[PDB]
RNA sequence: GACCGCAGCAGGACUCCGGGGUCAGCAGCCUCUAGCGCGGGAGCGAACGCGGCUCAGGGAAGUCGGCAAGCCGGCUCCGUAACCUCGGGAAAAGGAGUGGCUCUGACGGCGCCGGGUCAGAACUGGAACGGACGCGGGGAUCCCGACUGUUUACUAGAAAC
RNA sequence: GAAUGGACCAACGAGGAUCCCACUGUCCCGAGCCGCGCCUCCGCGAGCCUCCAGCCUCGGGAACGGGCGAGGGCCGGCCAGC
RNA sequence: CUUCGAUGUCGGCUCUUCCUACCGUCCGCGCGCACCGGCGCGGAAGCGUCGGAUUGUUCACCCGUUCAAGGGAUCGUGAGCUGGGUUUAGACCGUCGUGAGACAGGUUAGUUUUACCCUACUGGCCCCGGGGCCAGAGCACGGCGGGCCAGUACGAGAGGAACGCCCGCCGCGGGCCGCCAGCCCCGCGGUUGCCCGGCCGGGCAGCGCCGCGCCGCCGCGCCCGGGGGCCCUGCGCUGACCGCCUCUAAGCGCGCACCCCGCCUCGCGCCCCGCCCGGCCGCGCGCCCCAGCCCCGUGCCCCGUCGCCGAGCGGCCCCCGCCCGGGGAGACCACCCGGCGCGGCGCUCCUGUACGGCGCAGAGCCCUGCGAUCGCCUGAGGGACGCGCCUGCAGAGCGCGG
């Protein structure tokens, strides 16, 4: 089907589930779950929370 | 004096009494009307509601915004196995309504139909049917029993038990339901329509169609001793109120001198005899098909239905929510009267993931790819 | 002056909501009065959703001539997350709207920040001027 | 722990002695010693009540009235207005920091041994630090009484005395 | 209306007012929860009331009756709520 | 007049019902009705009559909006609440009084007790098969807009309809949980003080606090609500009385958000069937029409009073377990299930990377001693109340009714 990634997890959103977004910078934020959102409002950097894809990539783990 | 400020009552009073249903299952209460001269066809069927889905569909409704755009809708999957037809009732209208002029049963009746006439079947004498299986399987019972049908029936109905050990419910008793057999040029058509289901499996494919509407009829989910606030919608009283803010305040005025039905009091909500009507039929399909969800994807969520099983075999996703809760059992009939513009389906998506927390994988191999 | 049939969602927005301005008419607050097309009911507050006019006073902060007059606004950004028929779930940071008049032409020449699909399908002013329709 | 109140009544009863840790603390919280398991128990986990929690978006639109709840709060450094009997106001208003480590500095008696406070710096931890606890919400005015005091035990703490 | 004291408010106030900012289940509009009560059981066990009786509608009547006139309902016994 | 050995005393909140003397919506008809609008009238009480500023206020008044009738129910509504008003005792001020005090002048402060009884109402119960059928009782879809019509009829312009069909929305109603928010029972992580010697792992602070969170509830989410009958007020048809005319007098048509019915909610009884298929009882059928009334204005007149067989029809009665365990059900019961379950094993999901080991990590200090942290093994470990399985222990009364 169709899918969008989470800005902060960056794992696939399958159709009809998660919440999006709209920053005042014009950004579009789509989130995975309310989990994804409260991480990012809460300013807790993606490369430090280990399930994040930008940990595993920064720790060489997924690509 | 005038309440001084206009407010409609809480509540509707066509759902009074509002008791724990006395009826053991959802009945059907009303069927489809019969219709002379239309194609013969079985107005109900029974079935278990599974769980809900969402579909992702192409809305071709003009005049809507979404014309030729995409929704995505909730769906209930009902988990309807095959019936086997165990009897057939015909009832002749009269001035005192319709009255039965008698019921024919087949020569063998499953255990499932047995085990619904016992409490125990265990430690039951086992005596049901017993001299009707003789004077039956003889052939020439049966036949001149349905002759007196012929003649004096006019509403001619099966009567068809669900196969629970095809279901993942406990139960081990068959749900027995009369169902209609509309649309006959004479009843002679319906007896002998009726005579070639008898002793026999009915799927639902055959009794309903995708894009046709239903109406669902179940009891509710129970929430016991409940209050008027959570029973009957009523404002909870400013937080200062001494003796509480959940009730209503005056129950009534010095005359009437006695308490009215239209009062709002606390009792029993939930467990009531509800029928919800007009629910499009998403799909009808089975779980042994891999691919049904496929537009491999077949019909069991990944983890499973959450409060209910395996779902194996046939299925039906109908648009929308039918009453009660899951595992509870759901006769489904032909709408009374539907509503003229439904938007035909054409399901381009049906969620698959885990409704057992929050899946993000249709698939278990997708997880396990994802897990690697 | 809002043009087509809105599909209805989730009203974020009740009386007394100070709503930002999205647009450099000169107003900085602005204060829900009222929700137009409101039959109420007994007690409930009037609501509103994106792409709601709505009657609004605009508070100290505006410019002087804005200020002590009903004018009529669109609710253009609301905090209260939404679904839109097609599924999606949306919400934005800020709750904020414009001042227009119920014709559909508009006291301010630019609007800010990204404006709701909603705001825009219902009054086509908003979607010209506006930089972001999300 | 037996007194006095109907009683072996969450009522009222004058003293003496008073460890540790966190702390400014005889505060709160936890404890050593000592005492000790309170007109009973089981089951259930309805409504409703009482004692507490949490709540999306809005933010007093509720109401006689912001009642009740919440907000604020410790310390350190800045930064503080009108008015004013020049004493105040004032903790005005408003900010910023705060942990854990690893170390530096200063401060005495004077071979040598204290003290636990003050600064300053690295380096660290989902963007976290008075981490529980304890613990002003603030401001602009109007009336009245100058104040601190006193008051109808058992419905009026007030502008009354 | 001027020691039946007049006007004047710095500082004080569990005093009486009006507003503003923050703040919140006060409200829109309620929902979920944790104890304890309730509830059921074992054991203990009262108070207060009480001519009788114990369903209504209308009429007439100390002008608003449970009893009276004429209608309409109603096996009998209980429980939790109110 | 009735109540003073006491019927609690305004407004608000909350909640139901009722009326019509109808404001909007509906149906007709009339206008000084071109249209749009207004306005008068008859039927019509189904729905709607809202959010706010001041006031204790009903009222008043103003602002707003889908533009906003009026009332009754012991001036509905205190063992429902509030105490704001009112109306005790404290206290001011003004007037009045020699004074004590007064005020139908203002101001402020001021215990709102009791259900466990009867009734009513709301659910629940008093063991007795499966399917159904219907007496009675309840009852629920209104309003507003958009689109096409249509810038059209109409107006010689400005303006500006309609029927129909379609799409939405509001208010209501009945459900539901896939999403998305709330919430989280004992899950996982973080952290404070104190305690268990330190580490690991814990406990206490009545869930210490914070971050997520499953199942399940839930709304702020989602789904669903399309119909018939007789007909008022009337407009018409044929048509008289009343050598005409005429909706009416016979006759007839159409006809309202109202009413009745359906659908829906409950349901006493009954029915069919199954097990069982057994007794007991009764003895009697033309039809129409009344201005054809087709031959009338009779008959029966004996349910014991001699009638009672059978046949055939019509009846009537009989008949049908619990405990226990679980639940999708629950106060207790009841309901719905039933050789449960308990413990594992997978799957799924929840949290966020376990202890330990390791290091070519680490501000350093200093010394091969310490060091918060760091990466690696490690999407790890722990957890589960959902799904699939049982490889292990188990599990269906000789208990009570019958």
């Amino acid at each position: 089907p169709r899918i969008e990634h989470c800005s902060f997890c960056s794992k696939p959103v399958y159709p009809g589930k998660g919440i999006c977004f709209v920053r005042n910078d014009s950004r579009v934020f789509r989130f995975c779950t309310s989990k994804c959102h409260r991480n990012f409002k809460m300013k807790r950097n993606p490369r430090k929370v280990r399930w994040t894809k930008t940990y595993r990539l920064l720790h060489n783990k997924d690509m | 004096s005038h309440r001084k400020f206009s407010c409609c009552r809480k509540g509707n009073l066509g759902y009074l009494p509002r008791k724990r249903c006395t009826r053991g299952r959802g009945r059907c209460k009303t069927f489809p009307p019969d219709v002379q001269g239309a194609p013969i066809h079985l107005t109900a069927f029974l079935g278990y509601k599974a769980g809900c889905t969402h579909v992702m569909r192409f809305i071709d409704h003009r005049g809507s915004n979404l014309h030729n755009r995409q929704a995505i809708d909730q769906a209930t999957i009902i988990d309807a196995p095959p019936m086997i037809c165990t009897a057939i009732i015909g009832y002749a209208k009269t001035p005192k309504g319709l009255r039965a002029v008698t019921t024919v049963w087949a020569a063998h009746i499953a255990e499932p139909a047995m085990r619904r006439f016992y409490r125990n079947y265990f430690h039951a004498e086992k005596t049901a049917f017993s001299t009707y299986m003789k004077k039956a399987a003889d052939g020439t019972y049966i036949k001149e029993q349905l002759g007196r049908l012929k003649q004096h029936a006019d509403v001619i109905r099966i009567v068809a038990h669900t196969q629970p050990a095809l279901t993942p419910l406990k139960q081990k008793k068959a749900d027995i339901m009369e169902i209609q057999v509309n649309g006959g040029a004479n009843v002679a058509e319906k007896v002998d329509y009726a005579y070639a289901l008898m002793e026999k499996p009915i799927s639902i494919k055959d009794v309903f169609s995708v894009g046709a509407q239903i109406d669902t009829i179940s009891i509710t989910r129970g929430r016991g001793f409940e209050g008027v606030v959570t029973r009957w919608g009523v404002t909870r009283l400013p937080r200062k109120t001494r003796r509480g803010n959940r009730k209503v305040a005056c129950i009534g005025a010095w005359h009437p001198a006695n308490v009215q039905y239209t009062v709002a009091r606390a009792g029993q909500m939930g467990y009531f005899h509800r029928t919800d009507t007009n629910k499009q039929v998403f799909m009808i399909d089975t779980a042994e098909n891999p691919r049904c969800c496929t537009t491999d994807k077949s019909i069991n969520p990944v983890g499973g239905f959450v409060n209910y099983g395996r779902v194996q075999g046939d299925f039906i996703m109908i648009k929308g929510t039918c009453p009660g809760p899951k595992r509870r059992p759901v006769v489904m009939r032909n709408a009374l009267l539907p509503h003229r513009n439904c938007p035909p389906v054409q399901l381009q998506w049906i969620s698959t993931a885990s409704k057992f927390g929050h899946g993000i994988f249709e698939t278990v191999e997708e997880r396990r790819q994802f897990y690697a | 002056g809002g043009i087509g049939n809105k599909f209805r969602i989730s009203c974020g927005l009740p009386v007394g909501a100070v709503i930002n301005c999205a647009d450099n008419s000169g107003a900085k607050s602005l204060n829900m009065i009222a929700v137009k097309n409101w039959k109420g009911h007994l007690n409930r507050f009037p609501k509103a959703s994106v792409g709601d006019m709505v009657l609004i006073t605009v508070g100290r902060d505006g410019k002087p001539e804005l200020r002590r007059k009903v004018t009529p606004a669109v609710v253009v950004r609301q905090r209260k997350v939404w679904r839109r028929k097609d599924g999606v779930w949306i919400y934005f940071q800020d709750n904020a709207g414009v001042i227009i008049n119920p014709k559909g032409e508009l006291k301010g020449s630019s609007i800010t920040g990204p404006v709701a699909k909603e705001a825009a399908d219902r009054w086509p002013k908003i979607s010209t001027t506006a930089e972001c329709v999300h």
